[PDB]
């Protein structure tokens, strides 16, 4: 019986992804904003792609660290062969959905995780920013305004459906979030952006002090 | 064989001869060696016709099938990377006696200034690629008659008839040093294929266009 | 026991199937009409195979997508190695039926789509437009009207069943098919034709104002 | 049903490593101190992996004693690829976390093993020290204080979340883990710490006349 | 259900060995002596390995033959790879290990053999004699005195804890040692010693009437 | 659950050679005597297999065909690469344990089949022949004066275990060995004998007015 | 074509010419030879324009793909042996007719004398490497001749700006003597390209400050 | 190049020189290529600076894999025999025009008397190795003259210092026959480098203790 | 370099000579090259130190492993074919630059007459073996003298030490008519290695016997 089957796994992957953590992604004027819940300095649950491309991820970290890995590999493979300008986020969600719905297909234990890949337009141009969340049975969705992951997503998506205003400030934007994952100091917050203004590489850890005056 | 090319403000132009030789001997007199492989680029292979239309049509292949897949087209860095790996890819036969080197010219659309956005790339045997900037370009046998007699006529191209007339008068002087390339031939009437790109797009310059110009020189030289 | 193995696939599949959204294509004077209701402008549900075949999908995005991508190298390949009038929309369909067969029988989840392929004559020829509807078993019939793919389909097959008109022009053509996915504005819609009037391809989309006009 | 096998080998690599001995490290002034119960001079708990990196685990011992060599082989050849410097005890971690997981879903048995990576600071260099927890079913923890595994932990690890003093000396912290572990002399014990002060390499054993002194 | 099969392997590989006849080894002032109950002259139960190293098994005949070949080829390459010195009898017992811990994972039946290594200090040097001991599953135990496999052992097990003399004779410890059997004559007892006293080979049998005598 | 299958293959065998003909061979002055029954004058139980090793077989023809093949090829091998002397009927006993003990574990259906390995002295020497039974699971036994074979095997034995005589003449072990069979004449008797008097090959059959006479 | 490398306190300093030849004739005259590869190193190449921009493409890549994964950037000594491995994977074709021989220059942020962090690496064609301790090296066709006139000016070294004209000089010498390497062109305005690696990273030199430069050693010769 | 081994009462000592060159022309003149390989070994390669400090770190590796994996270091013949395999596995290589041949030395701590615990070990090309008996031996260009030199000298090596100022000794009398091996640079102050080892390891040698020998060896010639 | 064997009544005995030569430069004046390979054969190989070692103790390595897998030592046939494989598996590489000869010499223990149970066995290049009958062999460079030599002596053998005696006097004479063998060395006091197998196994001879003989031999010729 495949339904049976297919249902066992689903409840598998969804109790995996229910007990581990949140983490939320918004756009705001400047770019893409990451904002995640880590106790540990050493084990990143944020990471880059590209140069304009950004990986975000919730639930077993060996996991998602492997496929980060691999999304890593295909885009440089990809920029090298063809050019770095045609290197774009929906390839890599494509190729994340493809992977994701055959492990889910082929192996004993599906992944317990869900992806989100973020770009945002390249330098002196003007393009609105494009969320994909990808879920462990491969489904793939285009989200224009946030993605939240991980944990209970019902009250975070409520505190972020409301309040949400476009073209908000880092220091806003960063306010609200936080606000938000509490339906939290420097400590236990990973915090990153995908920043429009840089010449070539968008991605910036904001770690510290300077994370501190933000808050 | 001889293909020359040169940039004129708003575009660029591309001619070959019609000649194909085994020897001294003359094989072929109706040649094109030079193929619109998309809406905005064009190559040329000095050499015989099925090199220059197989080398195209596998060119034109690559660059429609990826546009199929992925939507969008290649920028014109990514069109200059696949060309430079099929060259490469090319060597060890080469030297073996069956050596292809194209000429691509192109129009890009991406630039700033579109008046300055012609393009020419020139490849060597090993498979080396330079975007040039002088304004023109030769390959072939009678390349560096060509090149020296655009490098006299240069100043007076303003628009594309100009270039035009330059590119055909430089094929004109190439006939006249080398053997191997074809002068226009008055009493068969075949004369050189020309195209031309511009910000609409690369097209065929038709063949009475072509034969006035050749007219006109011949004409003036007498 | 196979019989009870081959229900419980086919019941999975037509579930899977019948919670997607519906794609309608549909002859008129000009050739072959695509319209899908698509809220994403990232995702596409309708795509070009050759010079003169359309492809068009309903179910499970990226299936679909490796489909797709699957049959592009299968026509480029094939008009490389013979010629490109040697490719024709009946050798796609029948590929298609057989890798679809294929899937169903031996992996370990059937795919959930539907899968249309139509074709149009060479320019300055008359020829009446084909049009396959390759089912997830493998089953290939041959439509001379109309094919509806996905979500329910009895009253958006009657609503066209009436009102068809052949040599319809490609407004009132386009309004019908609108009209008949009822039983959607520029957004929420993605429409395409294949003109067999153009020289060589006759793959077009028809986005923004230019399809605000038309409705 | 995936889940009552996942249980089913949960609960079987747990009374395996319940059933073990306990290892306990500790962070203290001058690196880690190992401490084990082990009343064989023959087989080694403790080891080295590479310069300032070292190894402990619990459990049987052949696949501990595997995965300690496959450690090795992969810092020996990682060091020569790039250069020593760029070996950290975070890269050993996040690969025994992959081969755990890749063991407890593929094989026929999970390994019954719990492992723990410590690293210390290069020579003239001031760092805290790392203390990596890896789980039998590829889960990693990051810890800062210190690491309890095997047998029964909870008495041990009270007996140390208690009287334990950062910035202790080598006396002091080796009396405190052998009064925890009780919750033995110089037989009977393993006893090795990774030495901050070293030039290279950072590991040694404390055995004999020596390790009596301390206690 | 693993845990069922582990159980009902771990039985039958018992009930295996249960059924077998008695092999005994005894460290004495001399070496290692190893007596064993065998009615045939021609399948040997007790072999050399190495210079220093000898073997001794129990259960059936073609599996601990097919083993001791096994591990008569892994020691002479190590031999003639690094050199004679740099073999000893613990990479013995741990490549042991190691084969009959995946034999009892992966293959169909388990082996019901029971293994013991020994080996003895080179000539002019003074170190006390190891004895390991193998198990059907791949555990691996280090024992100081005496080794008892094979039938049933608690009563031989006692009759040797008690009357065991260190530094005794040949003669003594041969006699103990056909007493603590018993709870046979030169036929159906097959006897060797390790021999620290020879210059290379210590491995020699004792055979015939040179047997009588001692007895 | 093991222990069921095992219990279940070994009754199957066990039934296979219960309705099998019987064969037994006899150590007399001259050499072994091989003796069954069998009407067949064109497939044969009995046969050689290198210079003075002799092989016997009771159950499927067809399988032990086979190992008897595999045995020739063997021992031709290996008297080709080391040399003729170095070949015995140990090794081949050894090699038929291992090759049906793999066949028995590994198969779908064991061979049921009982095989007898006979050797004897070389051309010019005195010792006594060896005689080895190797049974369907693999287990073997080196028997001193007599093995049994197929069907009833117990009242066979019975009536050889009595009035055996050592140092027998060919026509009284031959006499003595068809009067416990009936617990026959020239035809449904297959006779050989391994002639220890012969200077090379020892193997010879007894067929026709010569095996009359001796009757 | 040469390109020269020399230690300053503070930094160092790259440059090299802009000809490309075929034998006895000039086919290129606007070659650019040296390229940032990361935040603190630079490479250049002796040979054609592809050769060099694909080698630095390649080794660029590989450093930040390095970095990605693992969060951190490679110490000067890994940049080095994966540079060497590049290198030595490239024998036989080398022997064959193709031999790039490269040469690196940076800045070793974790070195405990920040005025002396500047490095120099140098190649062989069997692919060995060596850190240069004399404050200078050259390598090409006019190799030899800038060698020996940075032996002699190397005592006018203090900052930056002085090793920037001494570099310029020895190009300028390299081309005195050697007909493969270009000197400044006057006519066409085209000088050499250089960059410069500090504390705060590796920069491209602006084109008029090399021109004055060029200038005033012009006039100091004649 | 040249390196040269010597055995004295109580441990072994080993010296190469600092040159390395391309044909006629000095292209190095501070190449190290004495390594410490492990706590009582060090090997000499007469060659570049990379082979040497390659060689090494390839051997290095080997050693402390194995003592790591095993738990106890090697005997002397297992180093032997690991080094003997790595030397036999370059043949074709070598004889395709890179050849290296390594030198080692060694303290045995197992061996009975410890007056004489010092080992000297030779390989040839086909990659056979010898044990060496007669106290002394070189490799390189100047192995000859430097042979010829200790035959005549090791009567006064008494122990470390005898053997030391031996050793310099006979590298000034194969720089002195040799044109590929460097003396003593006094305008530069580059000197040989040393290493002894005895009972308590192998340690570098100062760079002032040589200076001094040499200046003393020069005066004496004087 | 000579290894001679030869038959007496009761064994056999086998020497050999200690020189090895790079040309006609002496490269070494210790060299063993006659080994015990079990407890009745030994072994000779006429070449370097090395590859004689080697060779025996891969061939050693063969024996004791059949014998302990099996429980009982090969025949002398199976000996001599195991050989007979592992010299024929070297011939292309033989052919290369690399050619070992070996020699082998035992005492079969399953003969019936005793006295004559001695054996010598000899390879060719191809892989070849015979079985001597005349009681004496010898390879190497020197082995048409020291056979001639033999021929003349042998009369005079007949127990063990007068066998000895004759070794050490074909060796001597091929040492005095070929410049590759090694004579007697008094002012070293190096002496040939020989080895003796009887019915109680291979034994190696003390070297004060043949310094004995040897100088007995010397005062002959005197």
């Amino acid at each position: 019986s495949p339904e049976q089957a297919m249902r066992e796994r689903s409840e598998l992957a969804r109790k995996g992804i229910a007990r581990a953590k949140s983490v939320v992604a918004l756009a705001y004027a400047g770019g893409v904003l990451f904002v995640a819940e880590n106790p540990s300095r050493s084990l990143q649950k944020i990471s880059e792609l590209y140069d304009r491309v950004g990986f975000a991820a919730a639930g077993k970290f060996n996991e998602f660290d492997n496929l980060r890995r691999g999304g890593i590999q295909f885009a440089d493979t990809r920029g090298y062969a063809y050019d770095r300008r045609d290197v774009t986020g929906r390839q890599l969600a494509n190729v994340y959905a493809q992977t994701l719905g055959t492990i889910f297909t082929e192996q004993a234990k599906p992944y317990e995780v869900e992806l989100c890949v973020a770009e945002v337009a390249h330098y002196g141009e003007t393009k609105r920013p494009e969320l994909y969340r990808i879920t462990y049975d491969g489904s793939i969705a285009d989200e224009p305004h946030f993605v939240v992951m991980g944990g209970t997503t019902e009250p975070i998506a409520n505190a972020l459906k409301e309040s949400y205003a476009e073209n908000a400030s880092l220091t806003d934007a960063l306010r609200i979030a936080v606000a938000a994952l509490r339906a939290l100091g420097v400590a236990s917050l990973e915090v990153a952006v995908l920043d429009a203004n840089r010449p070539r590489r968008a991605f910036r850890r904001i770690t510290g002090s300077a994370l501190q005056a933000l808050l | 064989a001889t293909i020359v090319a040169l940039k004129y403000p708003g575009g660029v132009v591309m001619a070959g001869d019609r000649r194909s030789t085994q020897g001294n001997m003359i094989s072929g007199r109706d040649v094109r060696k030079v193929y619109i492989t998309d809406d905005y680029t064009a190559t040329g292979i000095a050499g015989t016709a099925a090199v220059a239309v197989e080398f195209a049509r596998l060119y034109a292949v690559e660059l429609e099938h990826y546009e199929k897949l992925e939507g969008v087209p290649l920028t014109f860095a990514g069109k200059i990377n696949r060309l430079a790996i099929m060259v490469r890819g090319n060597l060890a036969a080469a030297m073996q006696g069956l050596l292809a080197l194209p000429l691509l010219a192109g129009y890009d659309i991406h630039a700033s200034d579109p008046q300055s956005a012609g393009r020419i790339v020139s490849f060597d045997a090993a498979g080396g690629w330079n975007i040039e900037e002088e304004g023109y370009q030769a390959v072939g046998s009678g390349s560096l008659f060509a090149k020296s007699s655009m490098k006299k006529l240069y100043s007076q191209v303003t628009d594309g008839d100009s270039g035009l007339r330059v590119a055909v008068e430089a094929l004109y002087d190439a006939a006249d040093d080398d053997s191997a390339t074809g002068g226009p031939d008055l009493v068969r009437g075949i004369f050189p294929t020309a195209v031309i790109i511009d910000a609409d797009g690369a097209v065929d310059v038709p063949e009475s266009r072509i034969a006035e110009l050749a007219r006109a020189i011949i004409e003036s030289r007498s």
